[PDB]
């Protein structure tokens, strides 16, 4: 039985990644003007990262797979003591400089490589 | 495989602090007009209250944002529901008055002040003569018989409430927009600031009744097992103390007269309900609080204040000091009329570290000057019949007074009078967060080429 | 020659499923404030089910294929006397209880299975 | 080093097609009412062609591949003297009649063919 | 050019006297009449 | 020198300069001010 909205935010990173559909459904659902400045503000924060997934190749998935190698100067740690001994609210603080480099490296070296590979592979 | 590749996750729970705008949403179900709540996106039957685990967050009142736009969404809504009403510039005319009867009771001697003046009719070049009366806190003489003028005709323009709307408070929920959440502390004894080790996420707060009161919170929400003392930086004589009670104490304010009403036309097209004569015999308007219960409630509070001022000290209460009327007294509205009580027979009776009824005389104004402003006043039309309302007190506002040395017991006395403290005794357990549902992490994965 | 918008709503279910692109193009295309409460209301009903297709795996298709088996306690009928002897306005009344069970079963047992299969298949 | 927004609009068509991610990121990012008639106008011009790519089969790509043949009565020219001797602002003038025929032919003969091929291929 | 598309084999129960297009036609006249008369000349001193 | 269709006597000429020229407008009096209450609640600052 699933817990609910923001339900596993104290759990470890290995267990909270299973129930990711709950935080995705409930993200979009003279004083009516304050109601109207909320329904426009809700739809424009959602279109921003929906744009930002569409350029990374992750068009409609939730666990999507990419191809850049991990530099290991961003986080020294192993595989095992990340997915079992940390929470998501604590991992997002340690990597937190190190993220305007990833968002640049994630799209430039991949969708400007893959689409210029298939246009040079499907010639035949 | 031994080296790692990145993986993009979506919808992963993190939140970091922010602030937004909010919208109201409150309905249950003839209810023609209050200060505006017409549809305002009517609510859902079952609220969702999800409980978190292993999560602690530092909380803080006195620095919230939900207070500073609660208070903007009352005074900006009050003026809106009074703009299209009847305005009255031709009331500020010099007018002649006399006292009443022998009236040897000596409580109501020299209180009611029957007056007479000129007032313009429908047609522009004829005049109408009228008789009315006004309570003693509405007329001020110009230094035998003398003249009088209305108390606000040098400061603000008078306007009349529309006689259809009603000022009885209804519940209001605040709801955050889609893509945000509102946290909620869920312990029992919560002293305002600190870590709350069991939080819960909702989206719409519980029912808030936006009453207006001074020195005694009315119709509020309760507390749990023992009473709570809340403030900012005690040992500072200029900051209030927001006491919240445990068991409620009833109150029975009323008014015994009969108060016929009449109506002429100012004109051409605006009516004017003035206050006719009093049929019967006059008394004061008073309030009762049961003496056996009120003794127990002060006994429960003064056991709690020993934890903040030393165990060996002999606590003494007193009266209010002075100032204008809405600070030194207890004020509220009951059905459409604005009382002003005294509350001197309550905060008496010092303490030592070791069936009845208390009456409270309450005089009445008709011209209010609410929210401490200047440049906007308001008339209030009188109501026929008697007035009866029962309420119950949940919450006091105490103000410590000064001294230099800790030489036998700091005293307490009511007051405060600032309006923002009325909305901090129910928004003390909510803060607004923003979901940032992206995130990256490494794992042993690779995209098929 | 195609009929037009809502054109085949009296036709049978076998023939109205061919011209589905017509009902998809024309779905998005002091008294201007009533115009402005219409252009916001039009875009937020469209983003709702565009969200709801994106979580079912049907990211941008119109005839998408899924994997849950039909329980046959939802409709006893037997495939042909559905596609030839009923209309869409009548099929949507008979199945009409039976639809908060499908919308829950369609995403939980599939995208929370497929994405936890490929993350355990592409390890190698 | 990339130039910037609208950076290569004087360059030839062969070189400006490489840096297409720059013109895609910066496309979405009582007198507040003129601010509010701009944030609604910005999001509704973006949802229009994002709809229009979703029906062509090009759901989230930038260089997507299609299947209609070039009629060669739309543009007589070769391959070589298009990608090297013209700019994008000049190609879009020469083809400019010839474009309500392409936008009709691009979706009707493909997604109403491919989806009726796979529903008749995945029967087995 | 307005688009008038004709349907086939389709019957729908219709009803006037319970429509919604009447009750906001009538609200969009009296709320527009007062708007186009608010900034005009007013005259209280005629009632003599 | 900028305009529309010079040799037309009804259209202006919008000259823009190169180096600026300062200017020192001032007023030497003292001009006390007073305030009464035209009333009821509206003040009026006239020129003393
Ligand atoms: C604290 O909460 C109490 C309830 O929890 C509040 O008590 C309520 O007080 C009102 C005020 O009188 C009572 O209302 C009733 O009013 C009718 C007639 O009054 C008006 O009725 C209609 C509707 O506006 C209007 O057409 C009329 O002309 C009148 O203007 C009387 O016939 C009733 O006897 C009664 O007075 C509520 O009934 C009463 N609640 C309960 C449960 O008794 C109290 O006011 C709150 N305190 C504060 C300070 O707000
Ligand atoms: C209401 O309106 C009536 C309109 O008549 C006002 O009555 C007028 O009041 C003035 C002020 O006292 C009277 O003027 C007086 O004239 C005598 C003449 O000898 C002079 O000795 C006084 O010093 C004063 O100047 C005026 O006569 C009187 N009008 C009439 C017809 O008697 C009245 O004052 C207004 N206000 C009230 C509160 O009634
Ligand atoms: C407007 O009129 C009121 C009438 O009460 C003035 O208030 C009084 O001002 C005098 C000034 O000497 C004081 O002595 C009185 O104590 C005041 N009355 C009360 C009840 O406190 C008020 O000052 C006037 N407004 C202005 C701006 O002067
Ligand atoms: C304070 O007043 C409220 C409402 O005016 C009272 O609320 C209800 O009172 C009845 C009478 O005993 C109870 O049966 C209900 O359970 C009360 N409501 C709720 C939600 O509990 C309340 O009793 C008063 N006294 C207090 C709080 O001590
Ligand atoms: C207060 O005044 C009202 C208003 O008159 C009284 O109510 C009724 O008044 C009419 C005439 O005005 C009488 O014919 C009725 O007999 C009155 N009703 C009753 C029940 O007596 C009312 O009586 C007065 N006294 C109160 C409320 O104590
Ligand atoms: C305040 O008023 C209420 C009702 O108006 C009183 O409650 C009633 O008191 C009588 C006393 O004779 C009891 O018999 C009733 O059982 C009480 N309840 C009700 C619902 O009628 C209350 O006592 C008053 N308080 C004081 C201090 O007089
Ligand atoms: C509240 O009621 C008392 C009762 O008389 C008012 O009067 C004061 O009473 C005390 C004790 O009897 C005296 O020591 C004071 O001298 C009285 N006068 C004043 C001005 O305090 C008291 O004034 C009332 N409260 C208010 C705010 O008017
Ligand atoms: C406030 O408290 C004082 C002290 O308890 C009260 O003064 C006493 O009042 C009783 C009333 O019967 C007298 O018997 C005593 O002689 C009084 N003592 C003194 C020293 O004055 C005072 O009355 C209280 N005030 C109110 C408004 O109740
Ligand atoms: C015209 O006025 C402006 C502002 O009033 C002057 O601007 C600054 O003047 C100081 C004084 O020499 C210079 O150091 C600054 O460099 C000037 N600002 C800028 C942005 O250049 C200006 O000098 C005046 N004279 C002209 C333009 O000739
Ligand atoms: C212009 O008038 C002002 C206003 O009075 C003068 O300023 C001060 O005025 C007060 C009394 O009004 C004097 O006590 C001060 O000595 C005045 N200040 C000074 C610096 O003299 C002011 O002097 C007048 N003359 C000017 C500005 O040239
Ligand atoms: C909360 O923490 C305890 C121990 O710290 C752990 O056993 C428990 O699993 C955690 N809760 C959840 C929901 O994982
Ligand atoms: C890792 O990042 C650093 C910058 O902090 C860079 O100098 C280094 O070359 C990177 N390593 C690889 C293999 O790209
Ligand atoms: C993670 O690091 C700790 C270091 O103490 C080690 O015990 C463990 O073997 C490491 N995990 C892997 C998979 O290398
Ligand atoms: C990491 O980020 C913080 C704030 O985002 C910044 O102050 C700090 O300088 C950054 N670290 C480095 C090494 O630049
Ligand atoms: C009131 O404020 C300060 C900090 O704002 C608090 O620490 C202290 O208790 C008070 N100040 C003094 C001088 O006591
Ligand atoms: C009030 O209660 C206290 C203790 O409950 C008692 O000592 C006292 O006599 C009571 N009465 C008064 C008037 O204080
Ligand atoms: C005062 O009372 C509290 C609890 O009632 C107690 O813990 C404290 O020690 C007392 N004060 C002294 C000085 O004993
Ligand atoms: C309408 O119904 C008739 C017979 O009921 C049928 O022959 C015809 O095909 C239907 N119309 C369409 C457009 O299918
Ligand atoms: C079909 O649905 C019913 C619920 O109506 C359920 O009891 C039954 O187990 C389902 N069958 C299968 C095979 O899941
Ligand atoms: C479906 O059932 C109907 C009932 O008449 C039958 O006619 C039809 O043959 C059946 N078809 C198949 C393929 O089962
Ligand atoms: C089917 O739905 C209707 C309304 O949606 C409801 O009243 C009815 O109870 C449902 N059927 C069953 C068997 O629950
Ligand atoms: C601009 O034009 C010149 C010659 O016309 C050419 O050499 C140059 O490459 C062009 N600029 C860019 C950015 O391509
Ligand atoms: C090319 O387009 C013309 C219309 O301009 C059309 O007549 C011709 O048949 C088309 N050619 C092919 C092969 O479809
Ligand atoms: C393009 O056309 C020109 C015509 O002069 C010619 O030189 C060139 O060979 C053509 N390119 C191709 C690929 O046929
Ligand atoms: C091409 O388009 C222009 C304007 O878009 C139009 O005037 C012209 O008639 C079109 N050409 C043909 C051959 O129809
Ligand atoms: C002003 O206008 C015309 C065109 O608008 C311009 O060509 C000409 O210089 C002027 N007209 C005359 C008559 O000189």
């Amino acid at each position: 039985v699933s817990l609910g909205f923001l339900g596993a935010a104290g759990s470890t990173m290995g267990a909270a990644s299973m129930t990711l559909t709950v935080q995705a459904r409930n993200l979009l659902s003279h004083w009516g003007i304050k109601q109207l400045q909320a329904r426009v503000l809700a739809v424009e924060h959602y279109l921003r990262d929906q744009q930002l997934l569409g350029i990374w190749g992750c068009s409609g998935k939730l666990i999507c797979c990419t191809n850049v190698p991990w530099n290991s100067s961003w986080s020294n740690r192993n595989l095992s003591e990340i997915w079992d001994n940390m929470t998501w609210l604590q991992w997002d603080k340690e990597i937190s400089n190190y993220t305007q480099i990833i968002y640049g490296l994630l799209e430039e070296s991949q969708n400007q490589q893959e689409k210029n590979e298939q246009d040079l592979l499907a010639l035949d | 495989a031994e080296n790692l590749w990145v993986t993009v996750y979506y919808g992963v729970p993190v939140w970091k602090d922010a602030e937004t705008t909010l919208f109201c949403a409150s309905d249950a179900k003839e209810k023609h007009n209050v200060w505006a709540t017409h549809a305002c996106v009517p609510t859902d039957p079952n609220p969702q209250e999800i409980h978190l685990e292993n999560v602690t967050e530092e909380f803080n009142m006195w620095k919230n944002n939900m207070v500073e736009q609660m208070h903007e969404d009352i005074i900006s809504l009050w003026d809106q529901s009074l703009k299209p009403c009847v305005k009255l510039t031709p009331l500020c005319v010099t007018l002649q008055c006399t006292n009443y009867a022998p009236n040897l009771l000596s409580n109501m001697r020299g209180e009611l002040k029957q007056c007479s003046f000129n007032m313009t009719t429908e047609l522009r070049d004829k005049k109408q003569k009228v008789y009315s009366l006004f309570y003693r806190l509405d007329v001020v003489q110009i230094n035998s018989n003398k003249e009088y003028r209305l108390i606000n005709c040098n400061t603000s323009a008078i306007t009349q409430a529309c006689p259809k709307v009603s000022f009885e408070p209804i519940p209001i929920h605040y709801c955050a927009p889609a893509g945000f959440a509102i946290l909620k502390c869920k312990d029992k004894k919560f002293n305002g600031t600190g870590p709350c080790p069991s939080v819960s996420t909702v989206q719409c707060t519980h029912g808030i009744k936006p009453v207006v009161s001074t020195q005694l919170l009315l119709n509020g929400s309760l507390a749990e097992e023992e009473v709570i003392i809340r403030s900012e930086n005690i040992t500072n004589n200029a900051k209030n103390i927001l006491v919240q009670l445990n068991t409620p104490v009833q109150i029975n304010c009323t008014r015994p007269n009969n108060n016929t009403v009449k109506s002429i036309r100012i004109g051409p097209g605006q009516a004017f309900y003035y206050f006719g004569d009093i049929i019967g015999d006059i008394r004061m308007a008073h309030c009762n609080v049961s003496k056996a219960t009120w003794n127990e409630t002060l006994g429960k509070v003064v056991k709690q204040l020993r934890k903040h001022f030393g165990n060996n000290t002999i606590i003494r209460f007193a009266q209010s000091s002075g100032g204008d009327l809405e600070v030194t007294t207890h004020s509220f509205n009951c059905g459409g009329e604005f009382f002003y009580c005294n509350t001197s027979g309550l905060f008496n009776s010092t303490w030592i570290s070791n069936n009845d009824s208390i009456v409270l005389p309450c005089r009445i104004k008709q011209i209010i000057n609410m929210w401490q402003r200047i440049g906007q006043a308001m008339y209030a039309p009188p109501i026929q019949g008697v007035i009866r309302c029962v309420s119950n007190i949940t919450g006091l506002i105490l103000t410590r007074d000064g001294g230099s040395t800790n030489s036998t017991t700091e005293t307490f006395r009511p007051g405060g009078g600032d309006m923002r403290d009325n909305w901090r005794s129910e928004l003390y357990k909510y803060k607004v967060v923003k979901i940032e549902p992206l995130g990256v992490a490494p794992t042993r994965c690779k995209r098929r080429v």
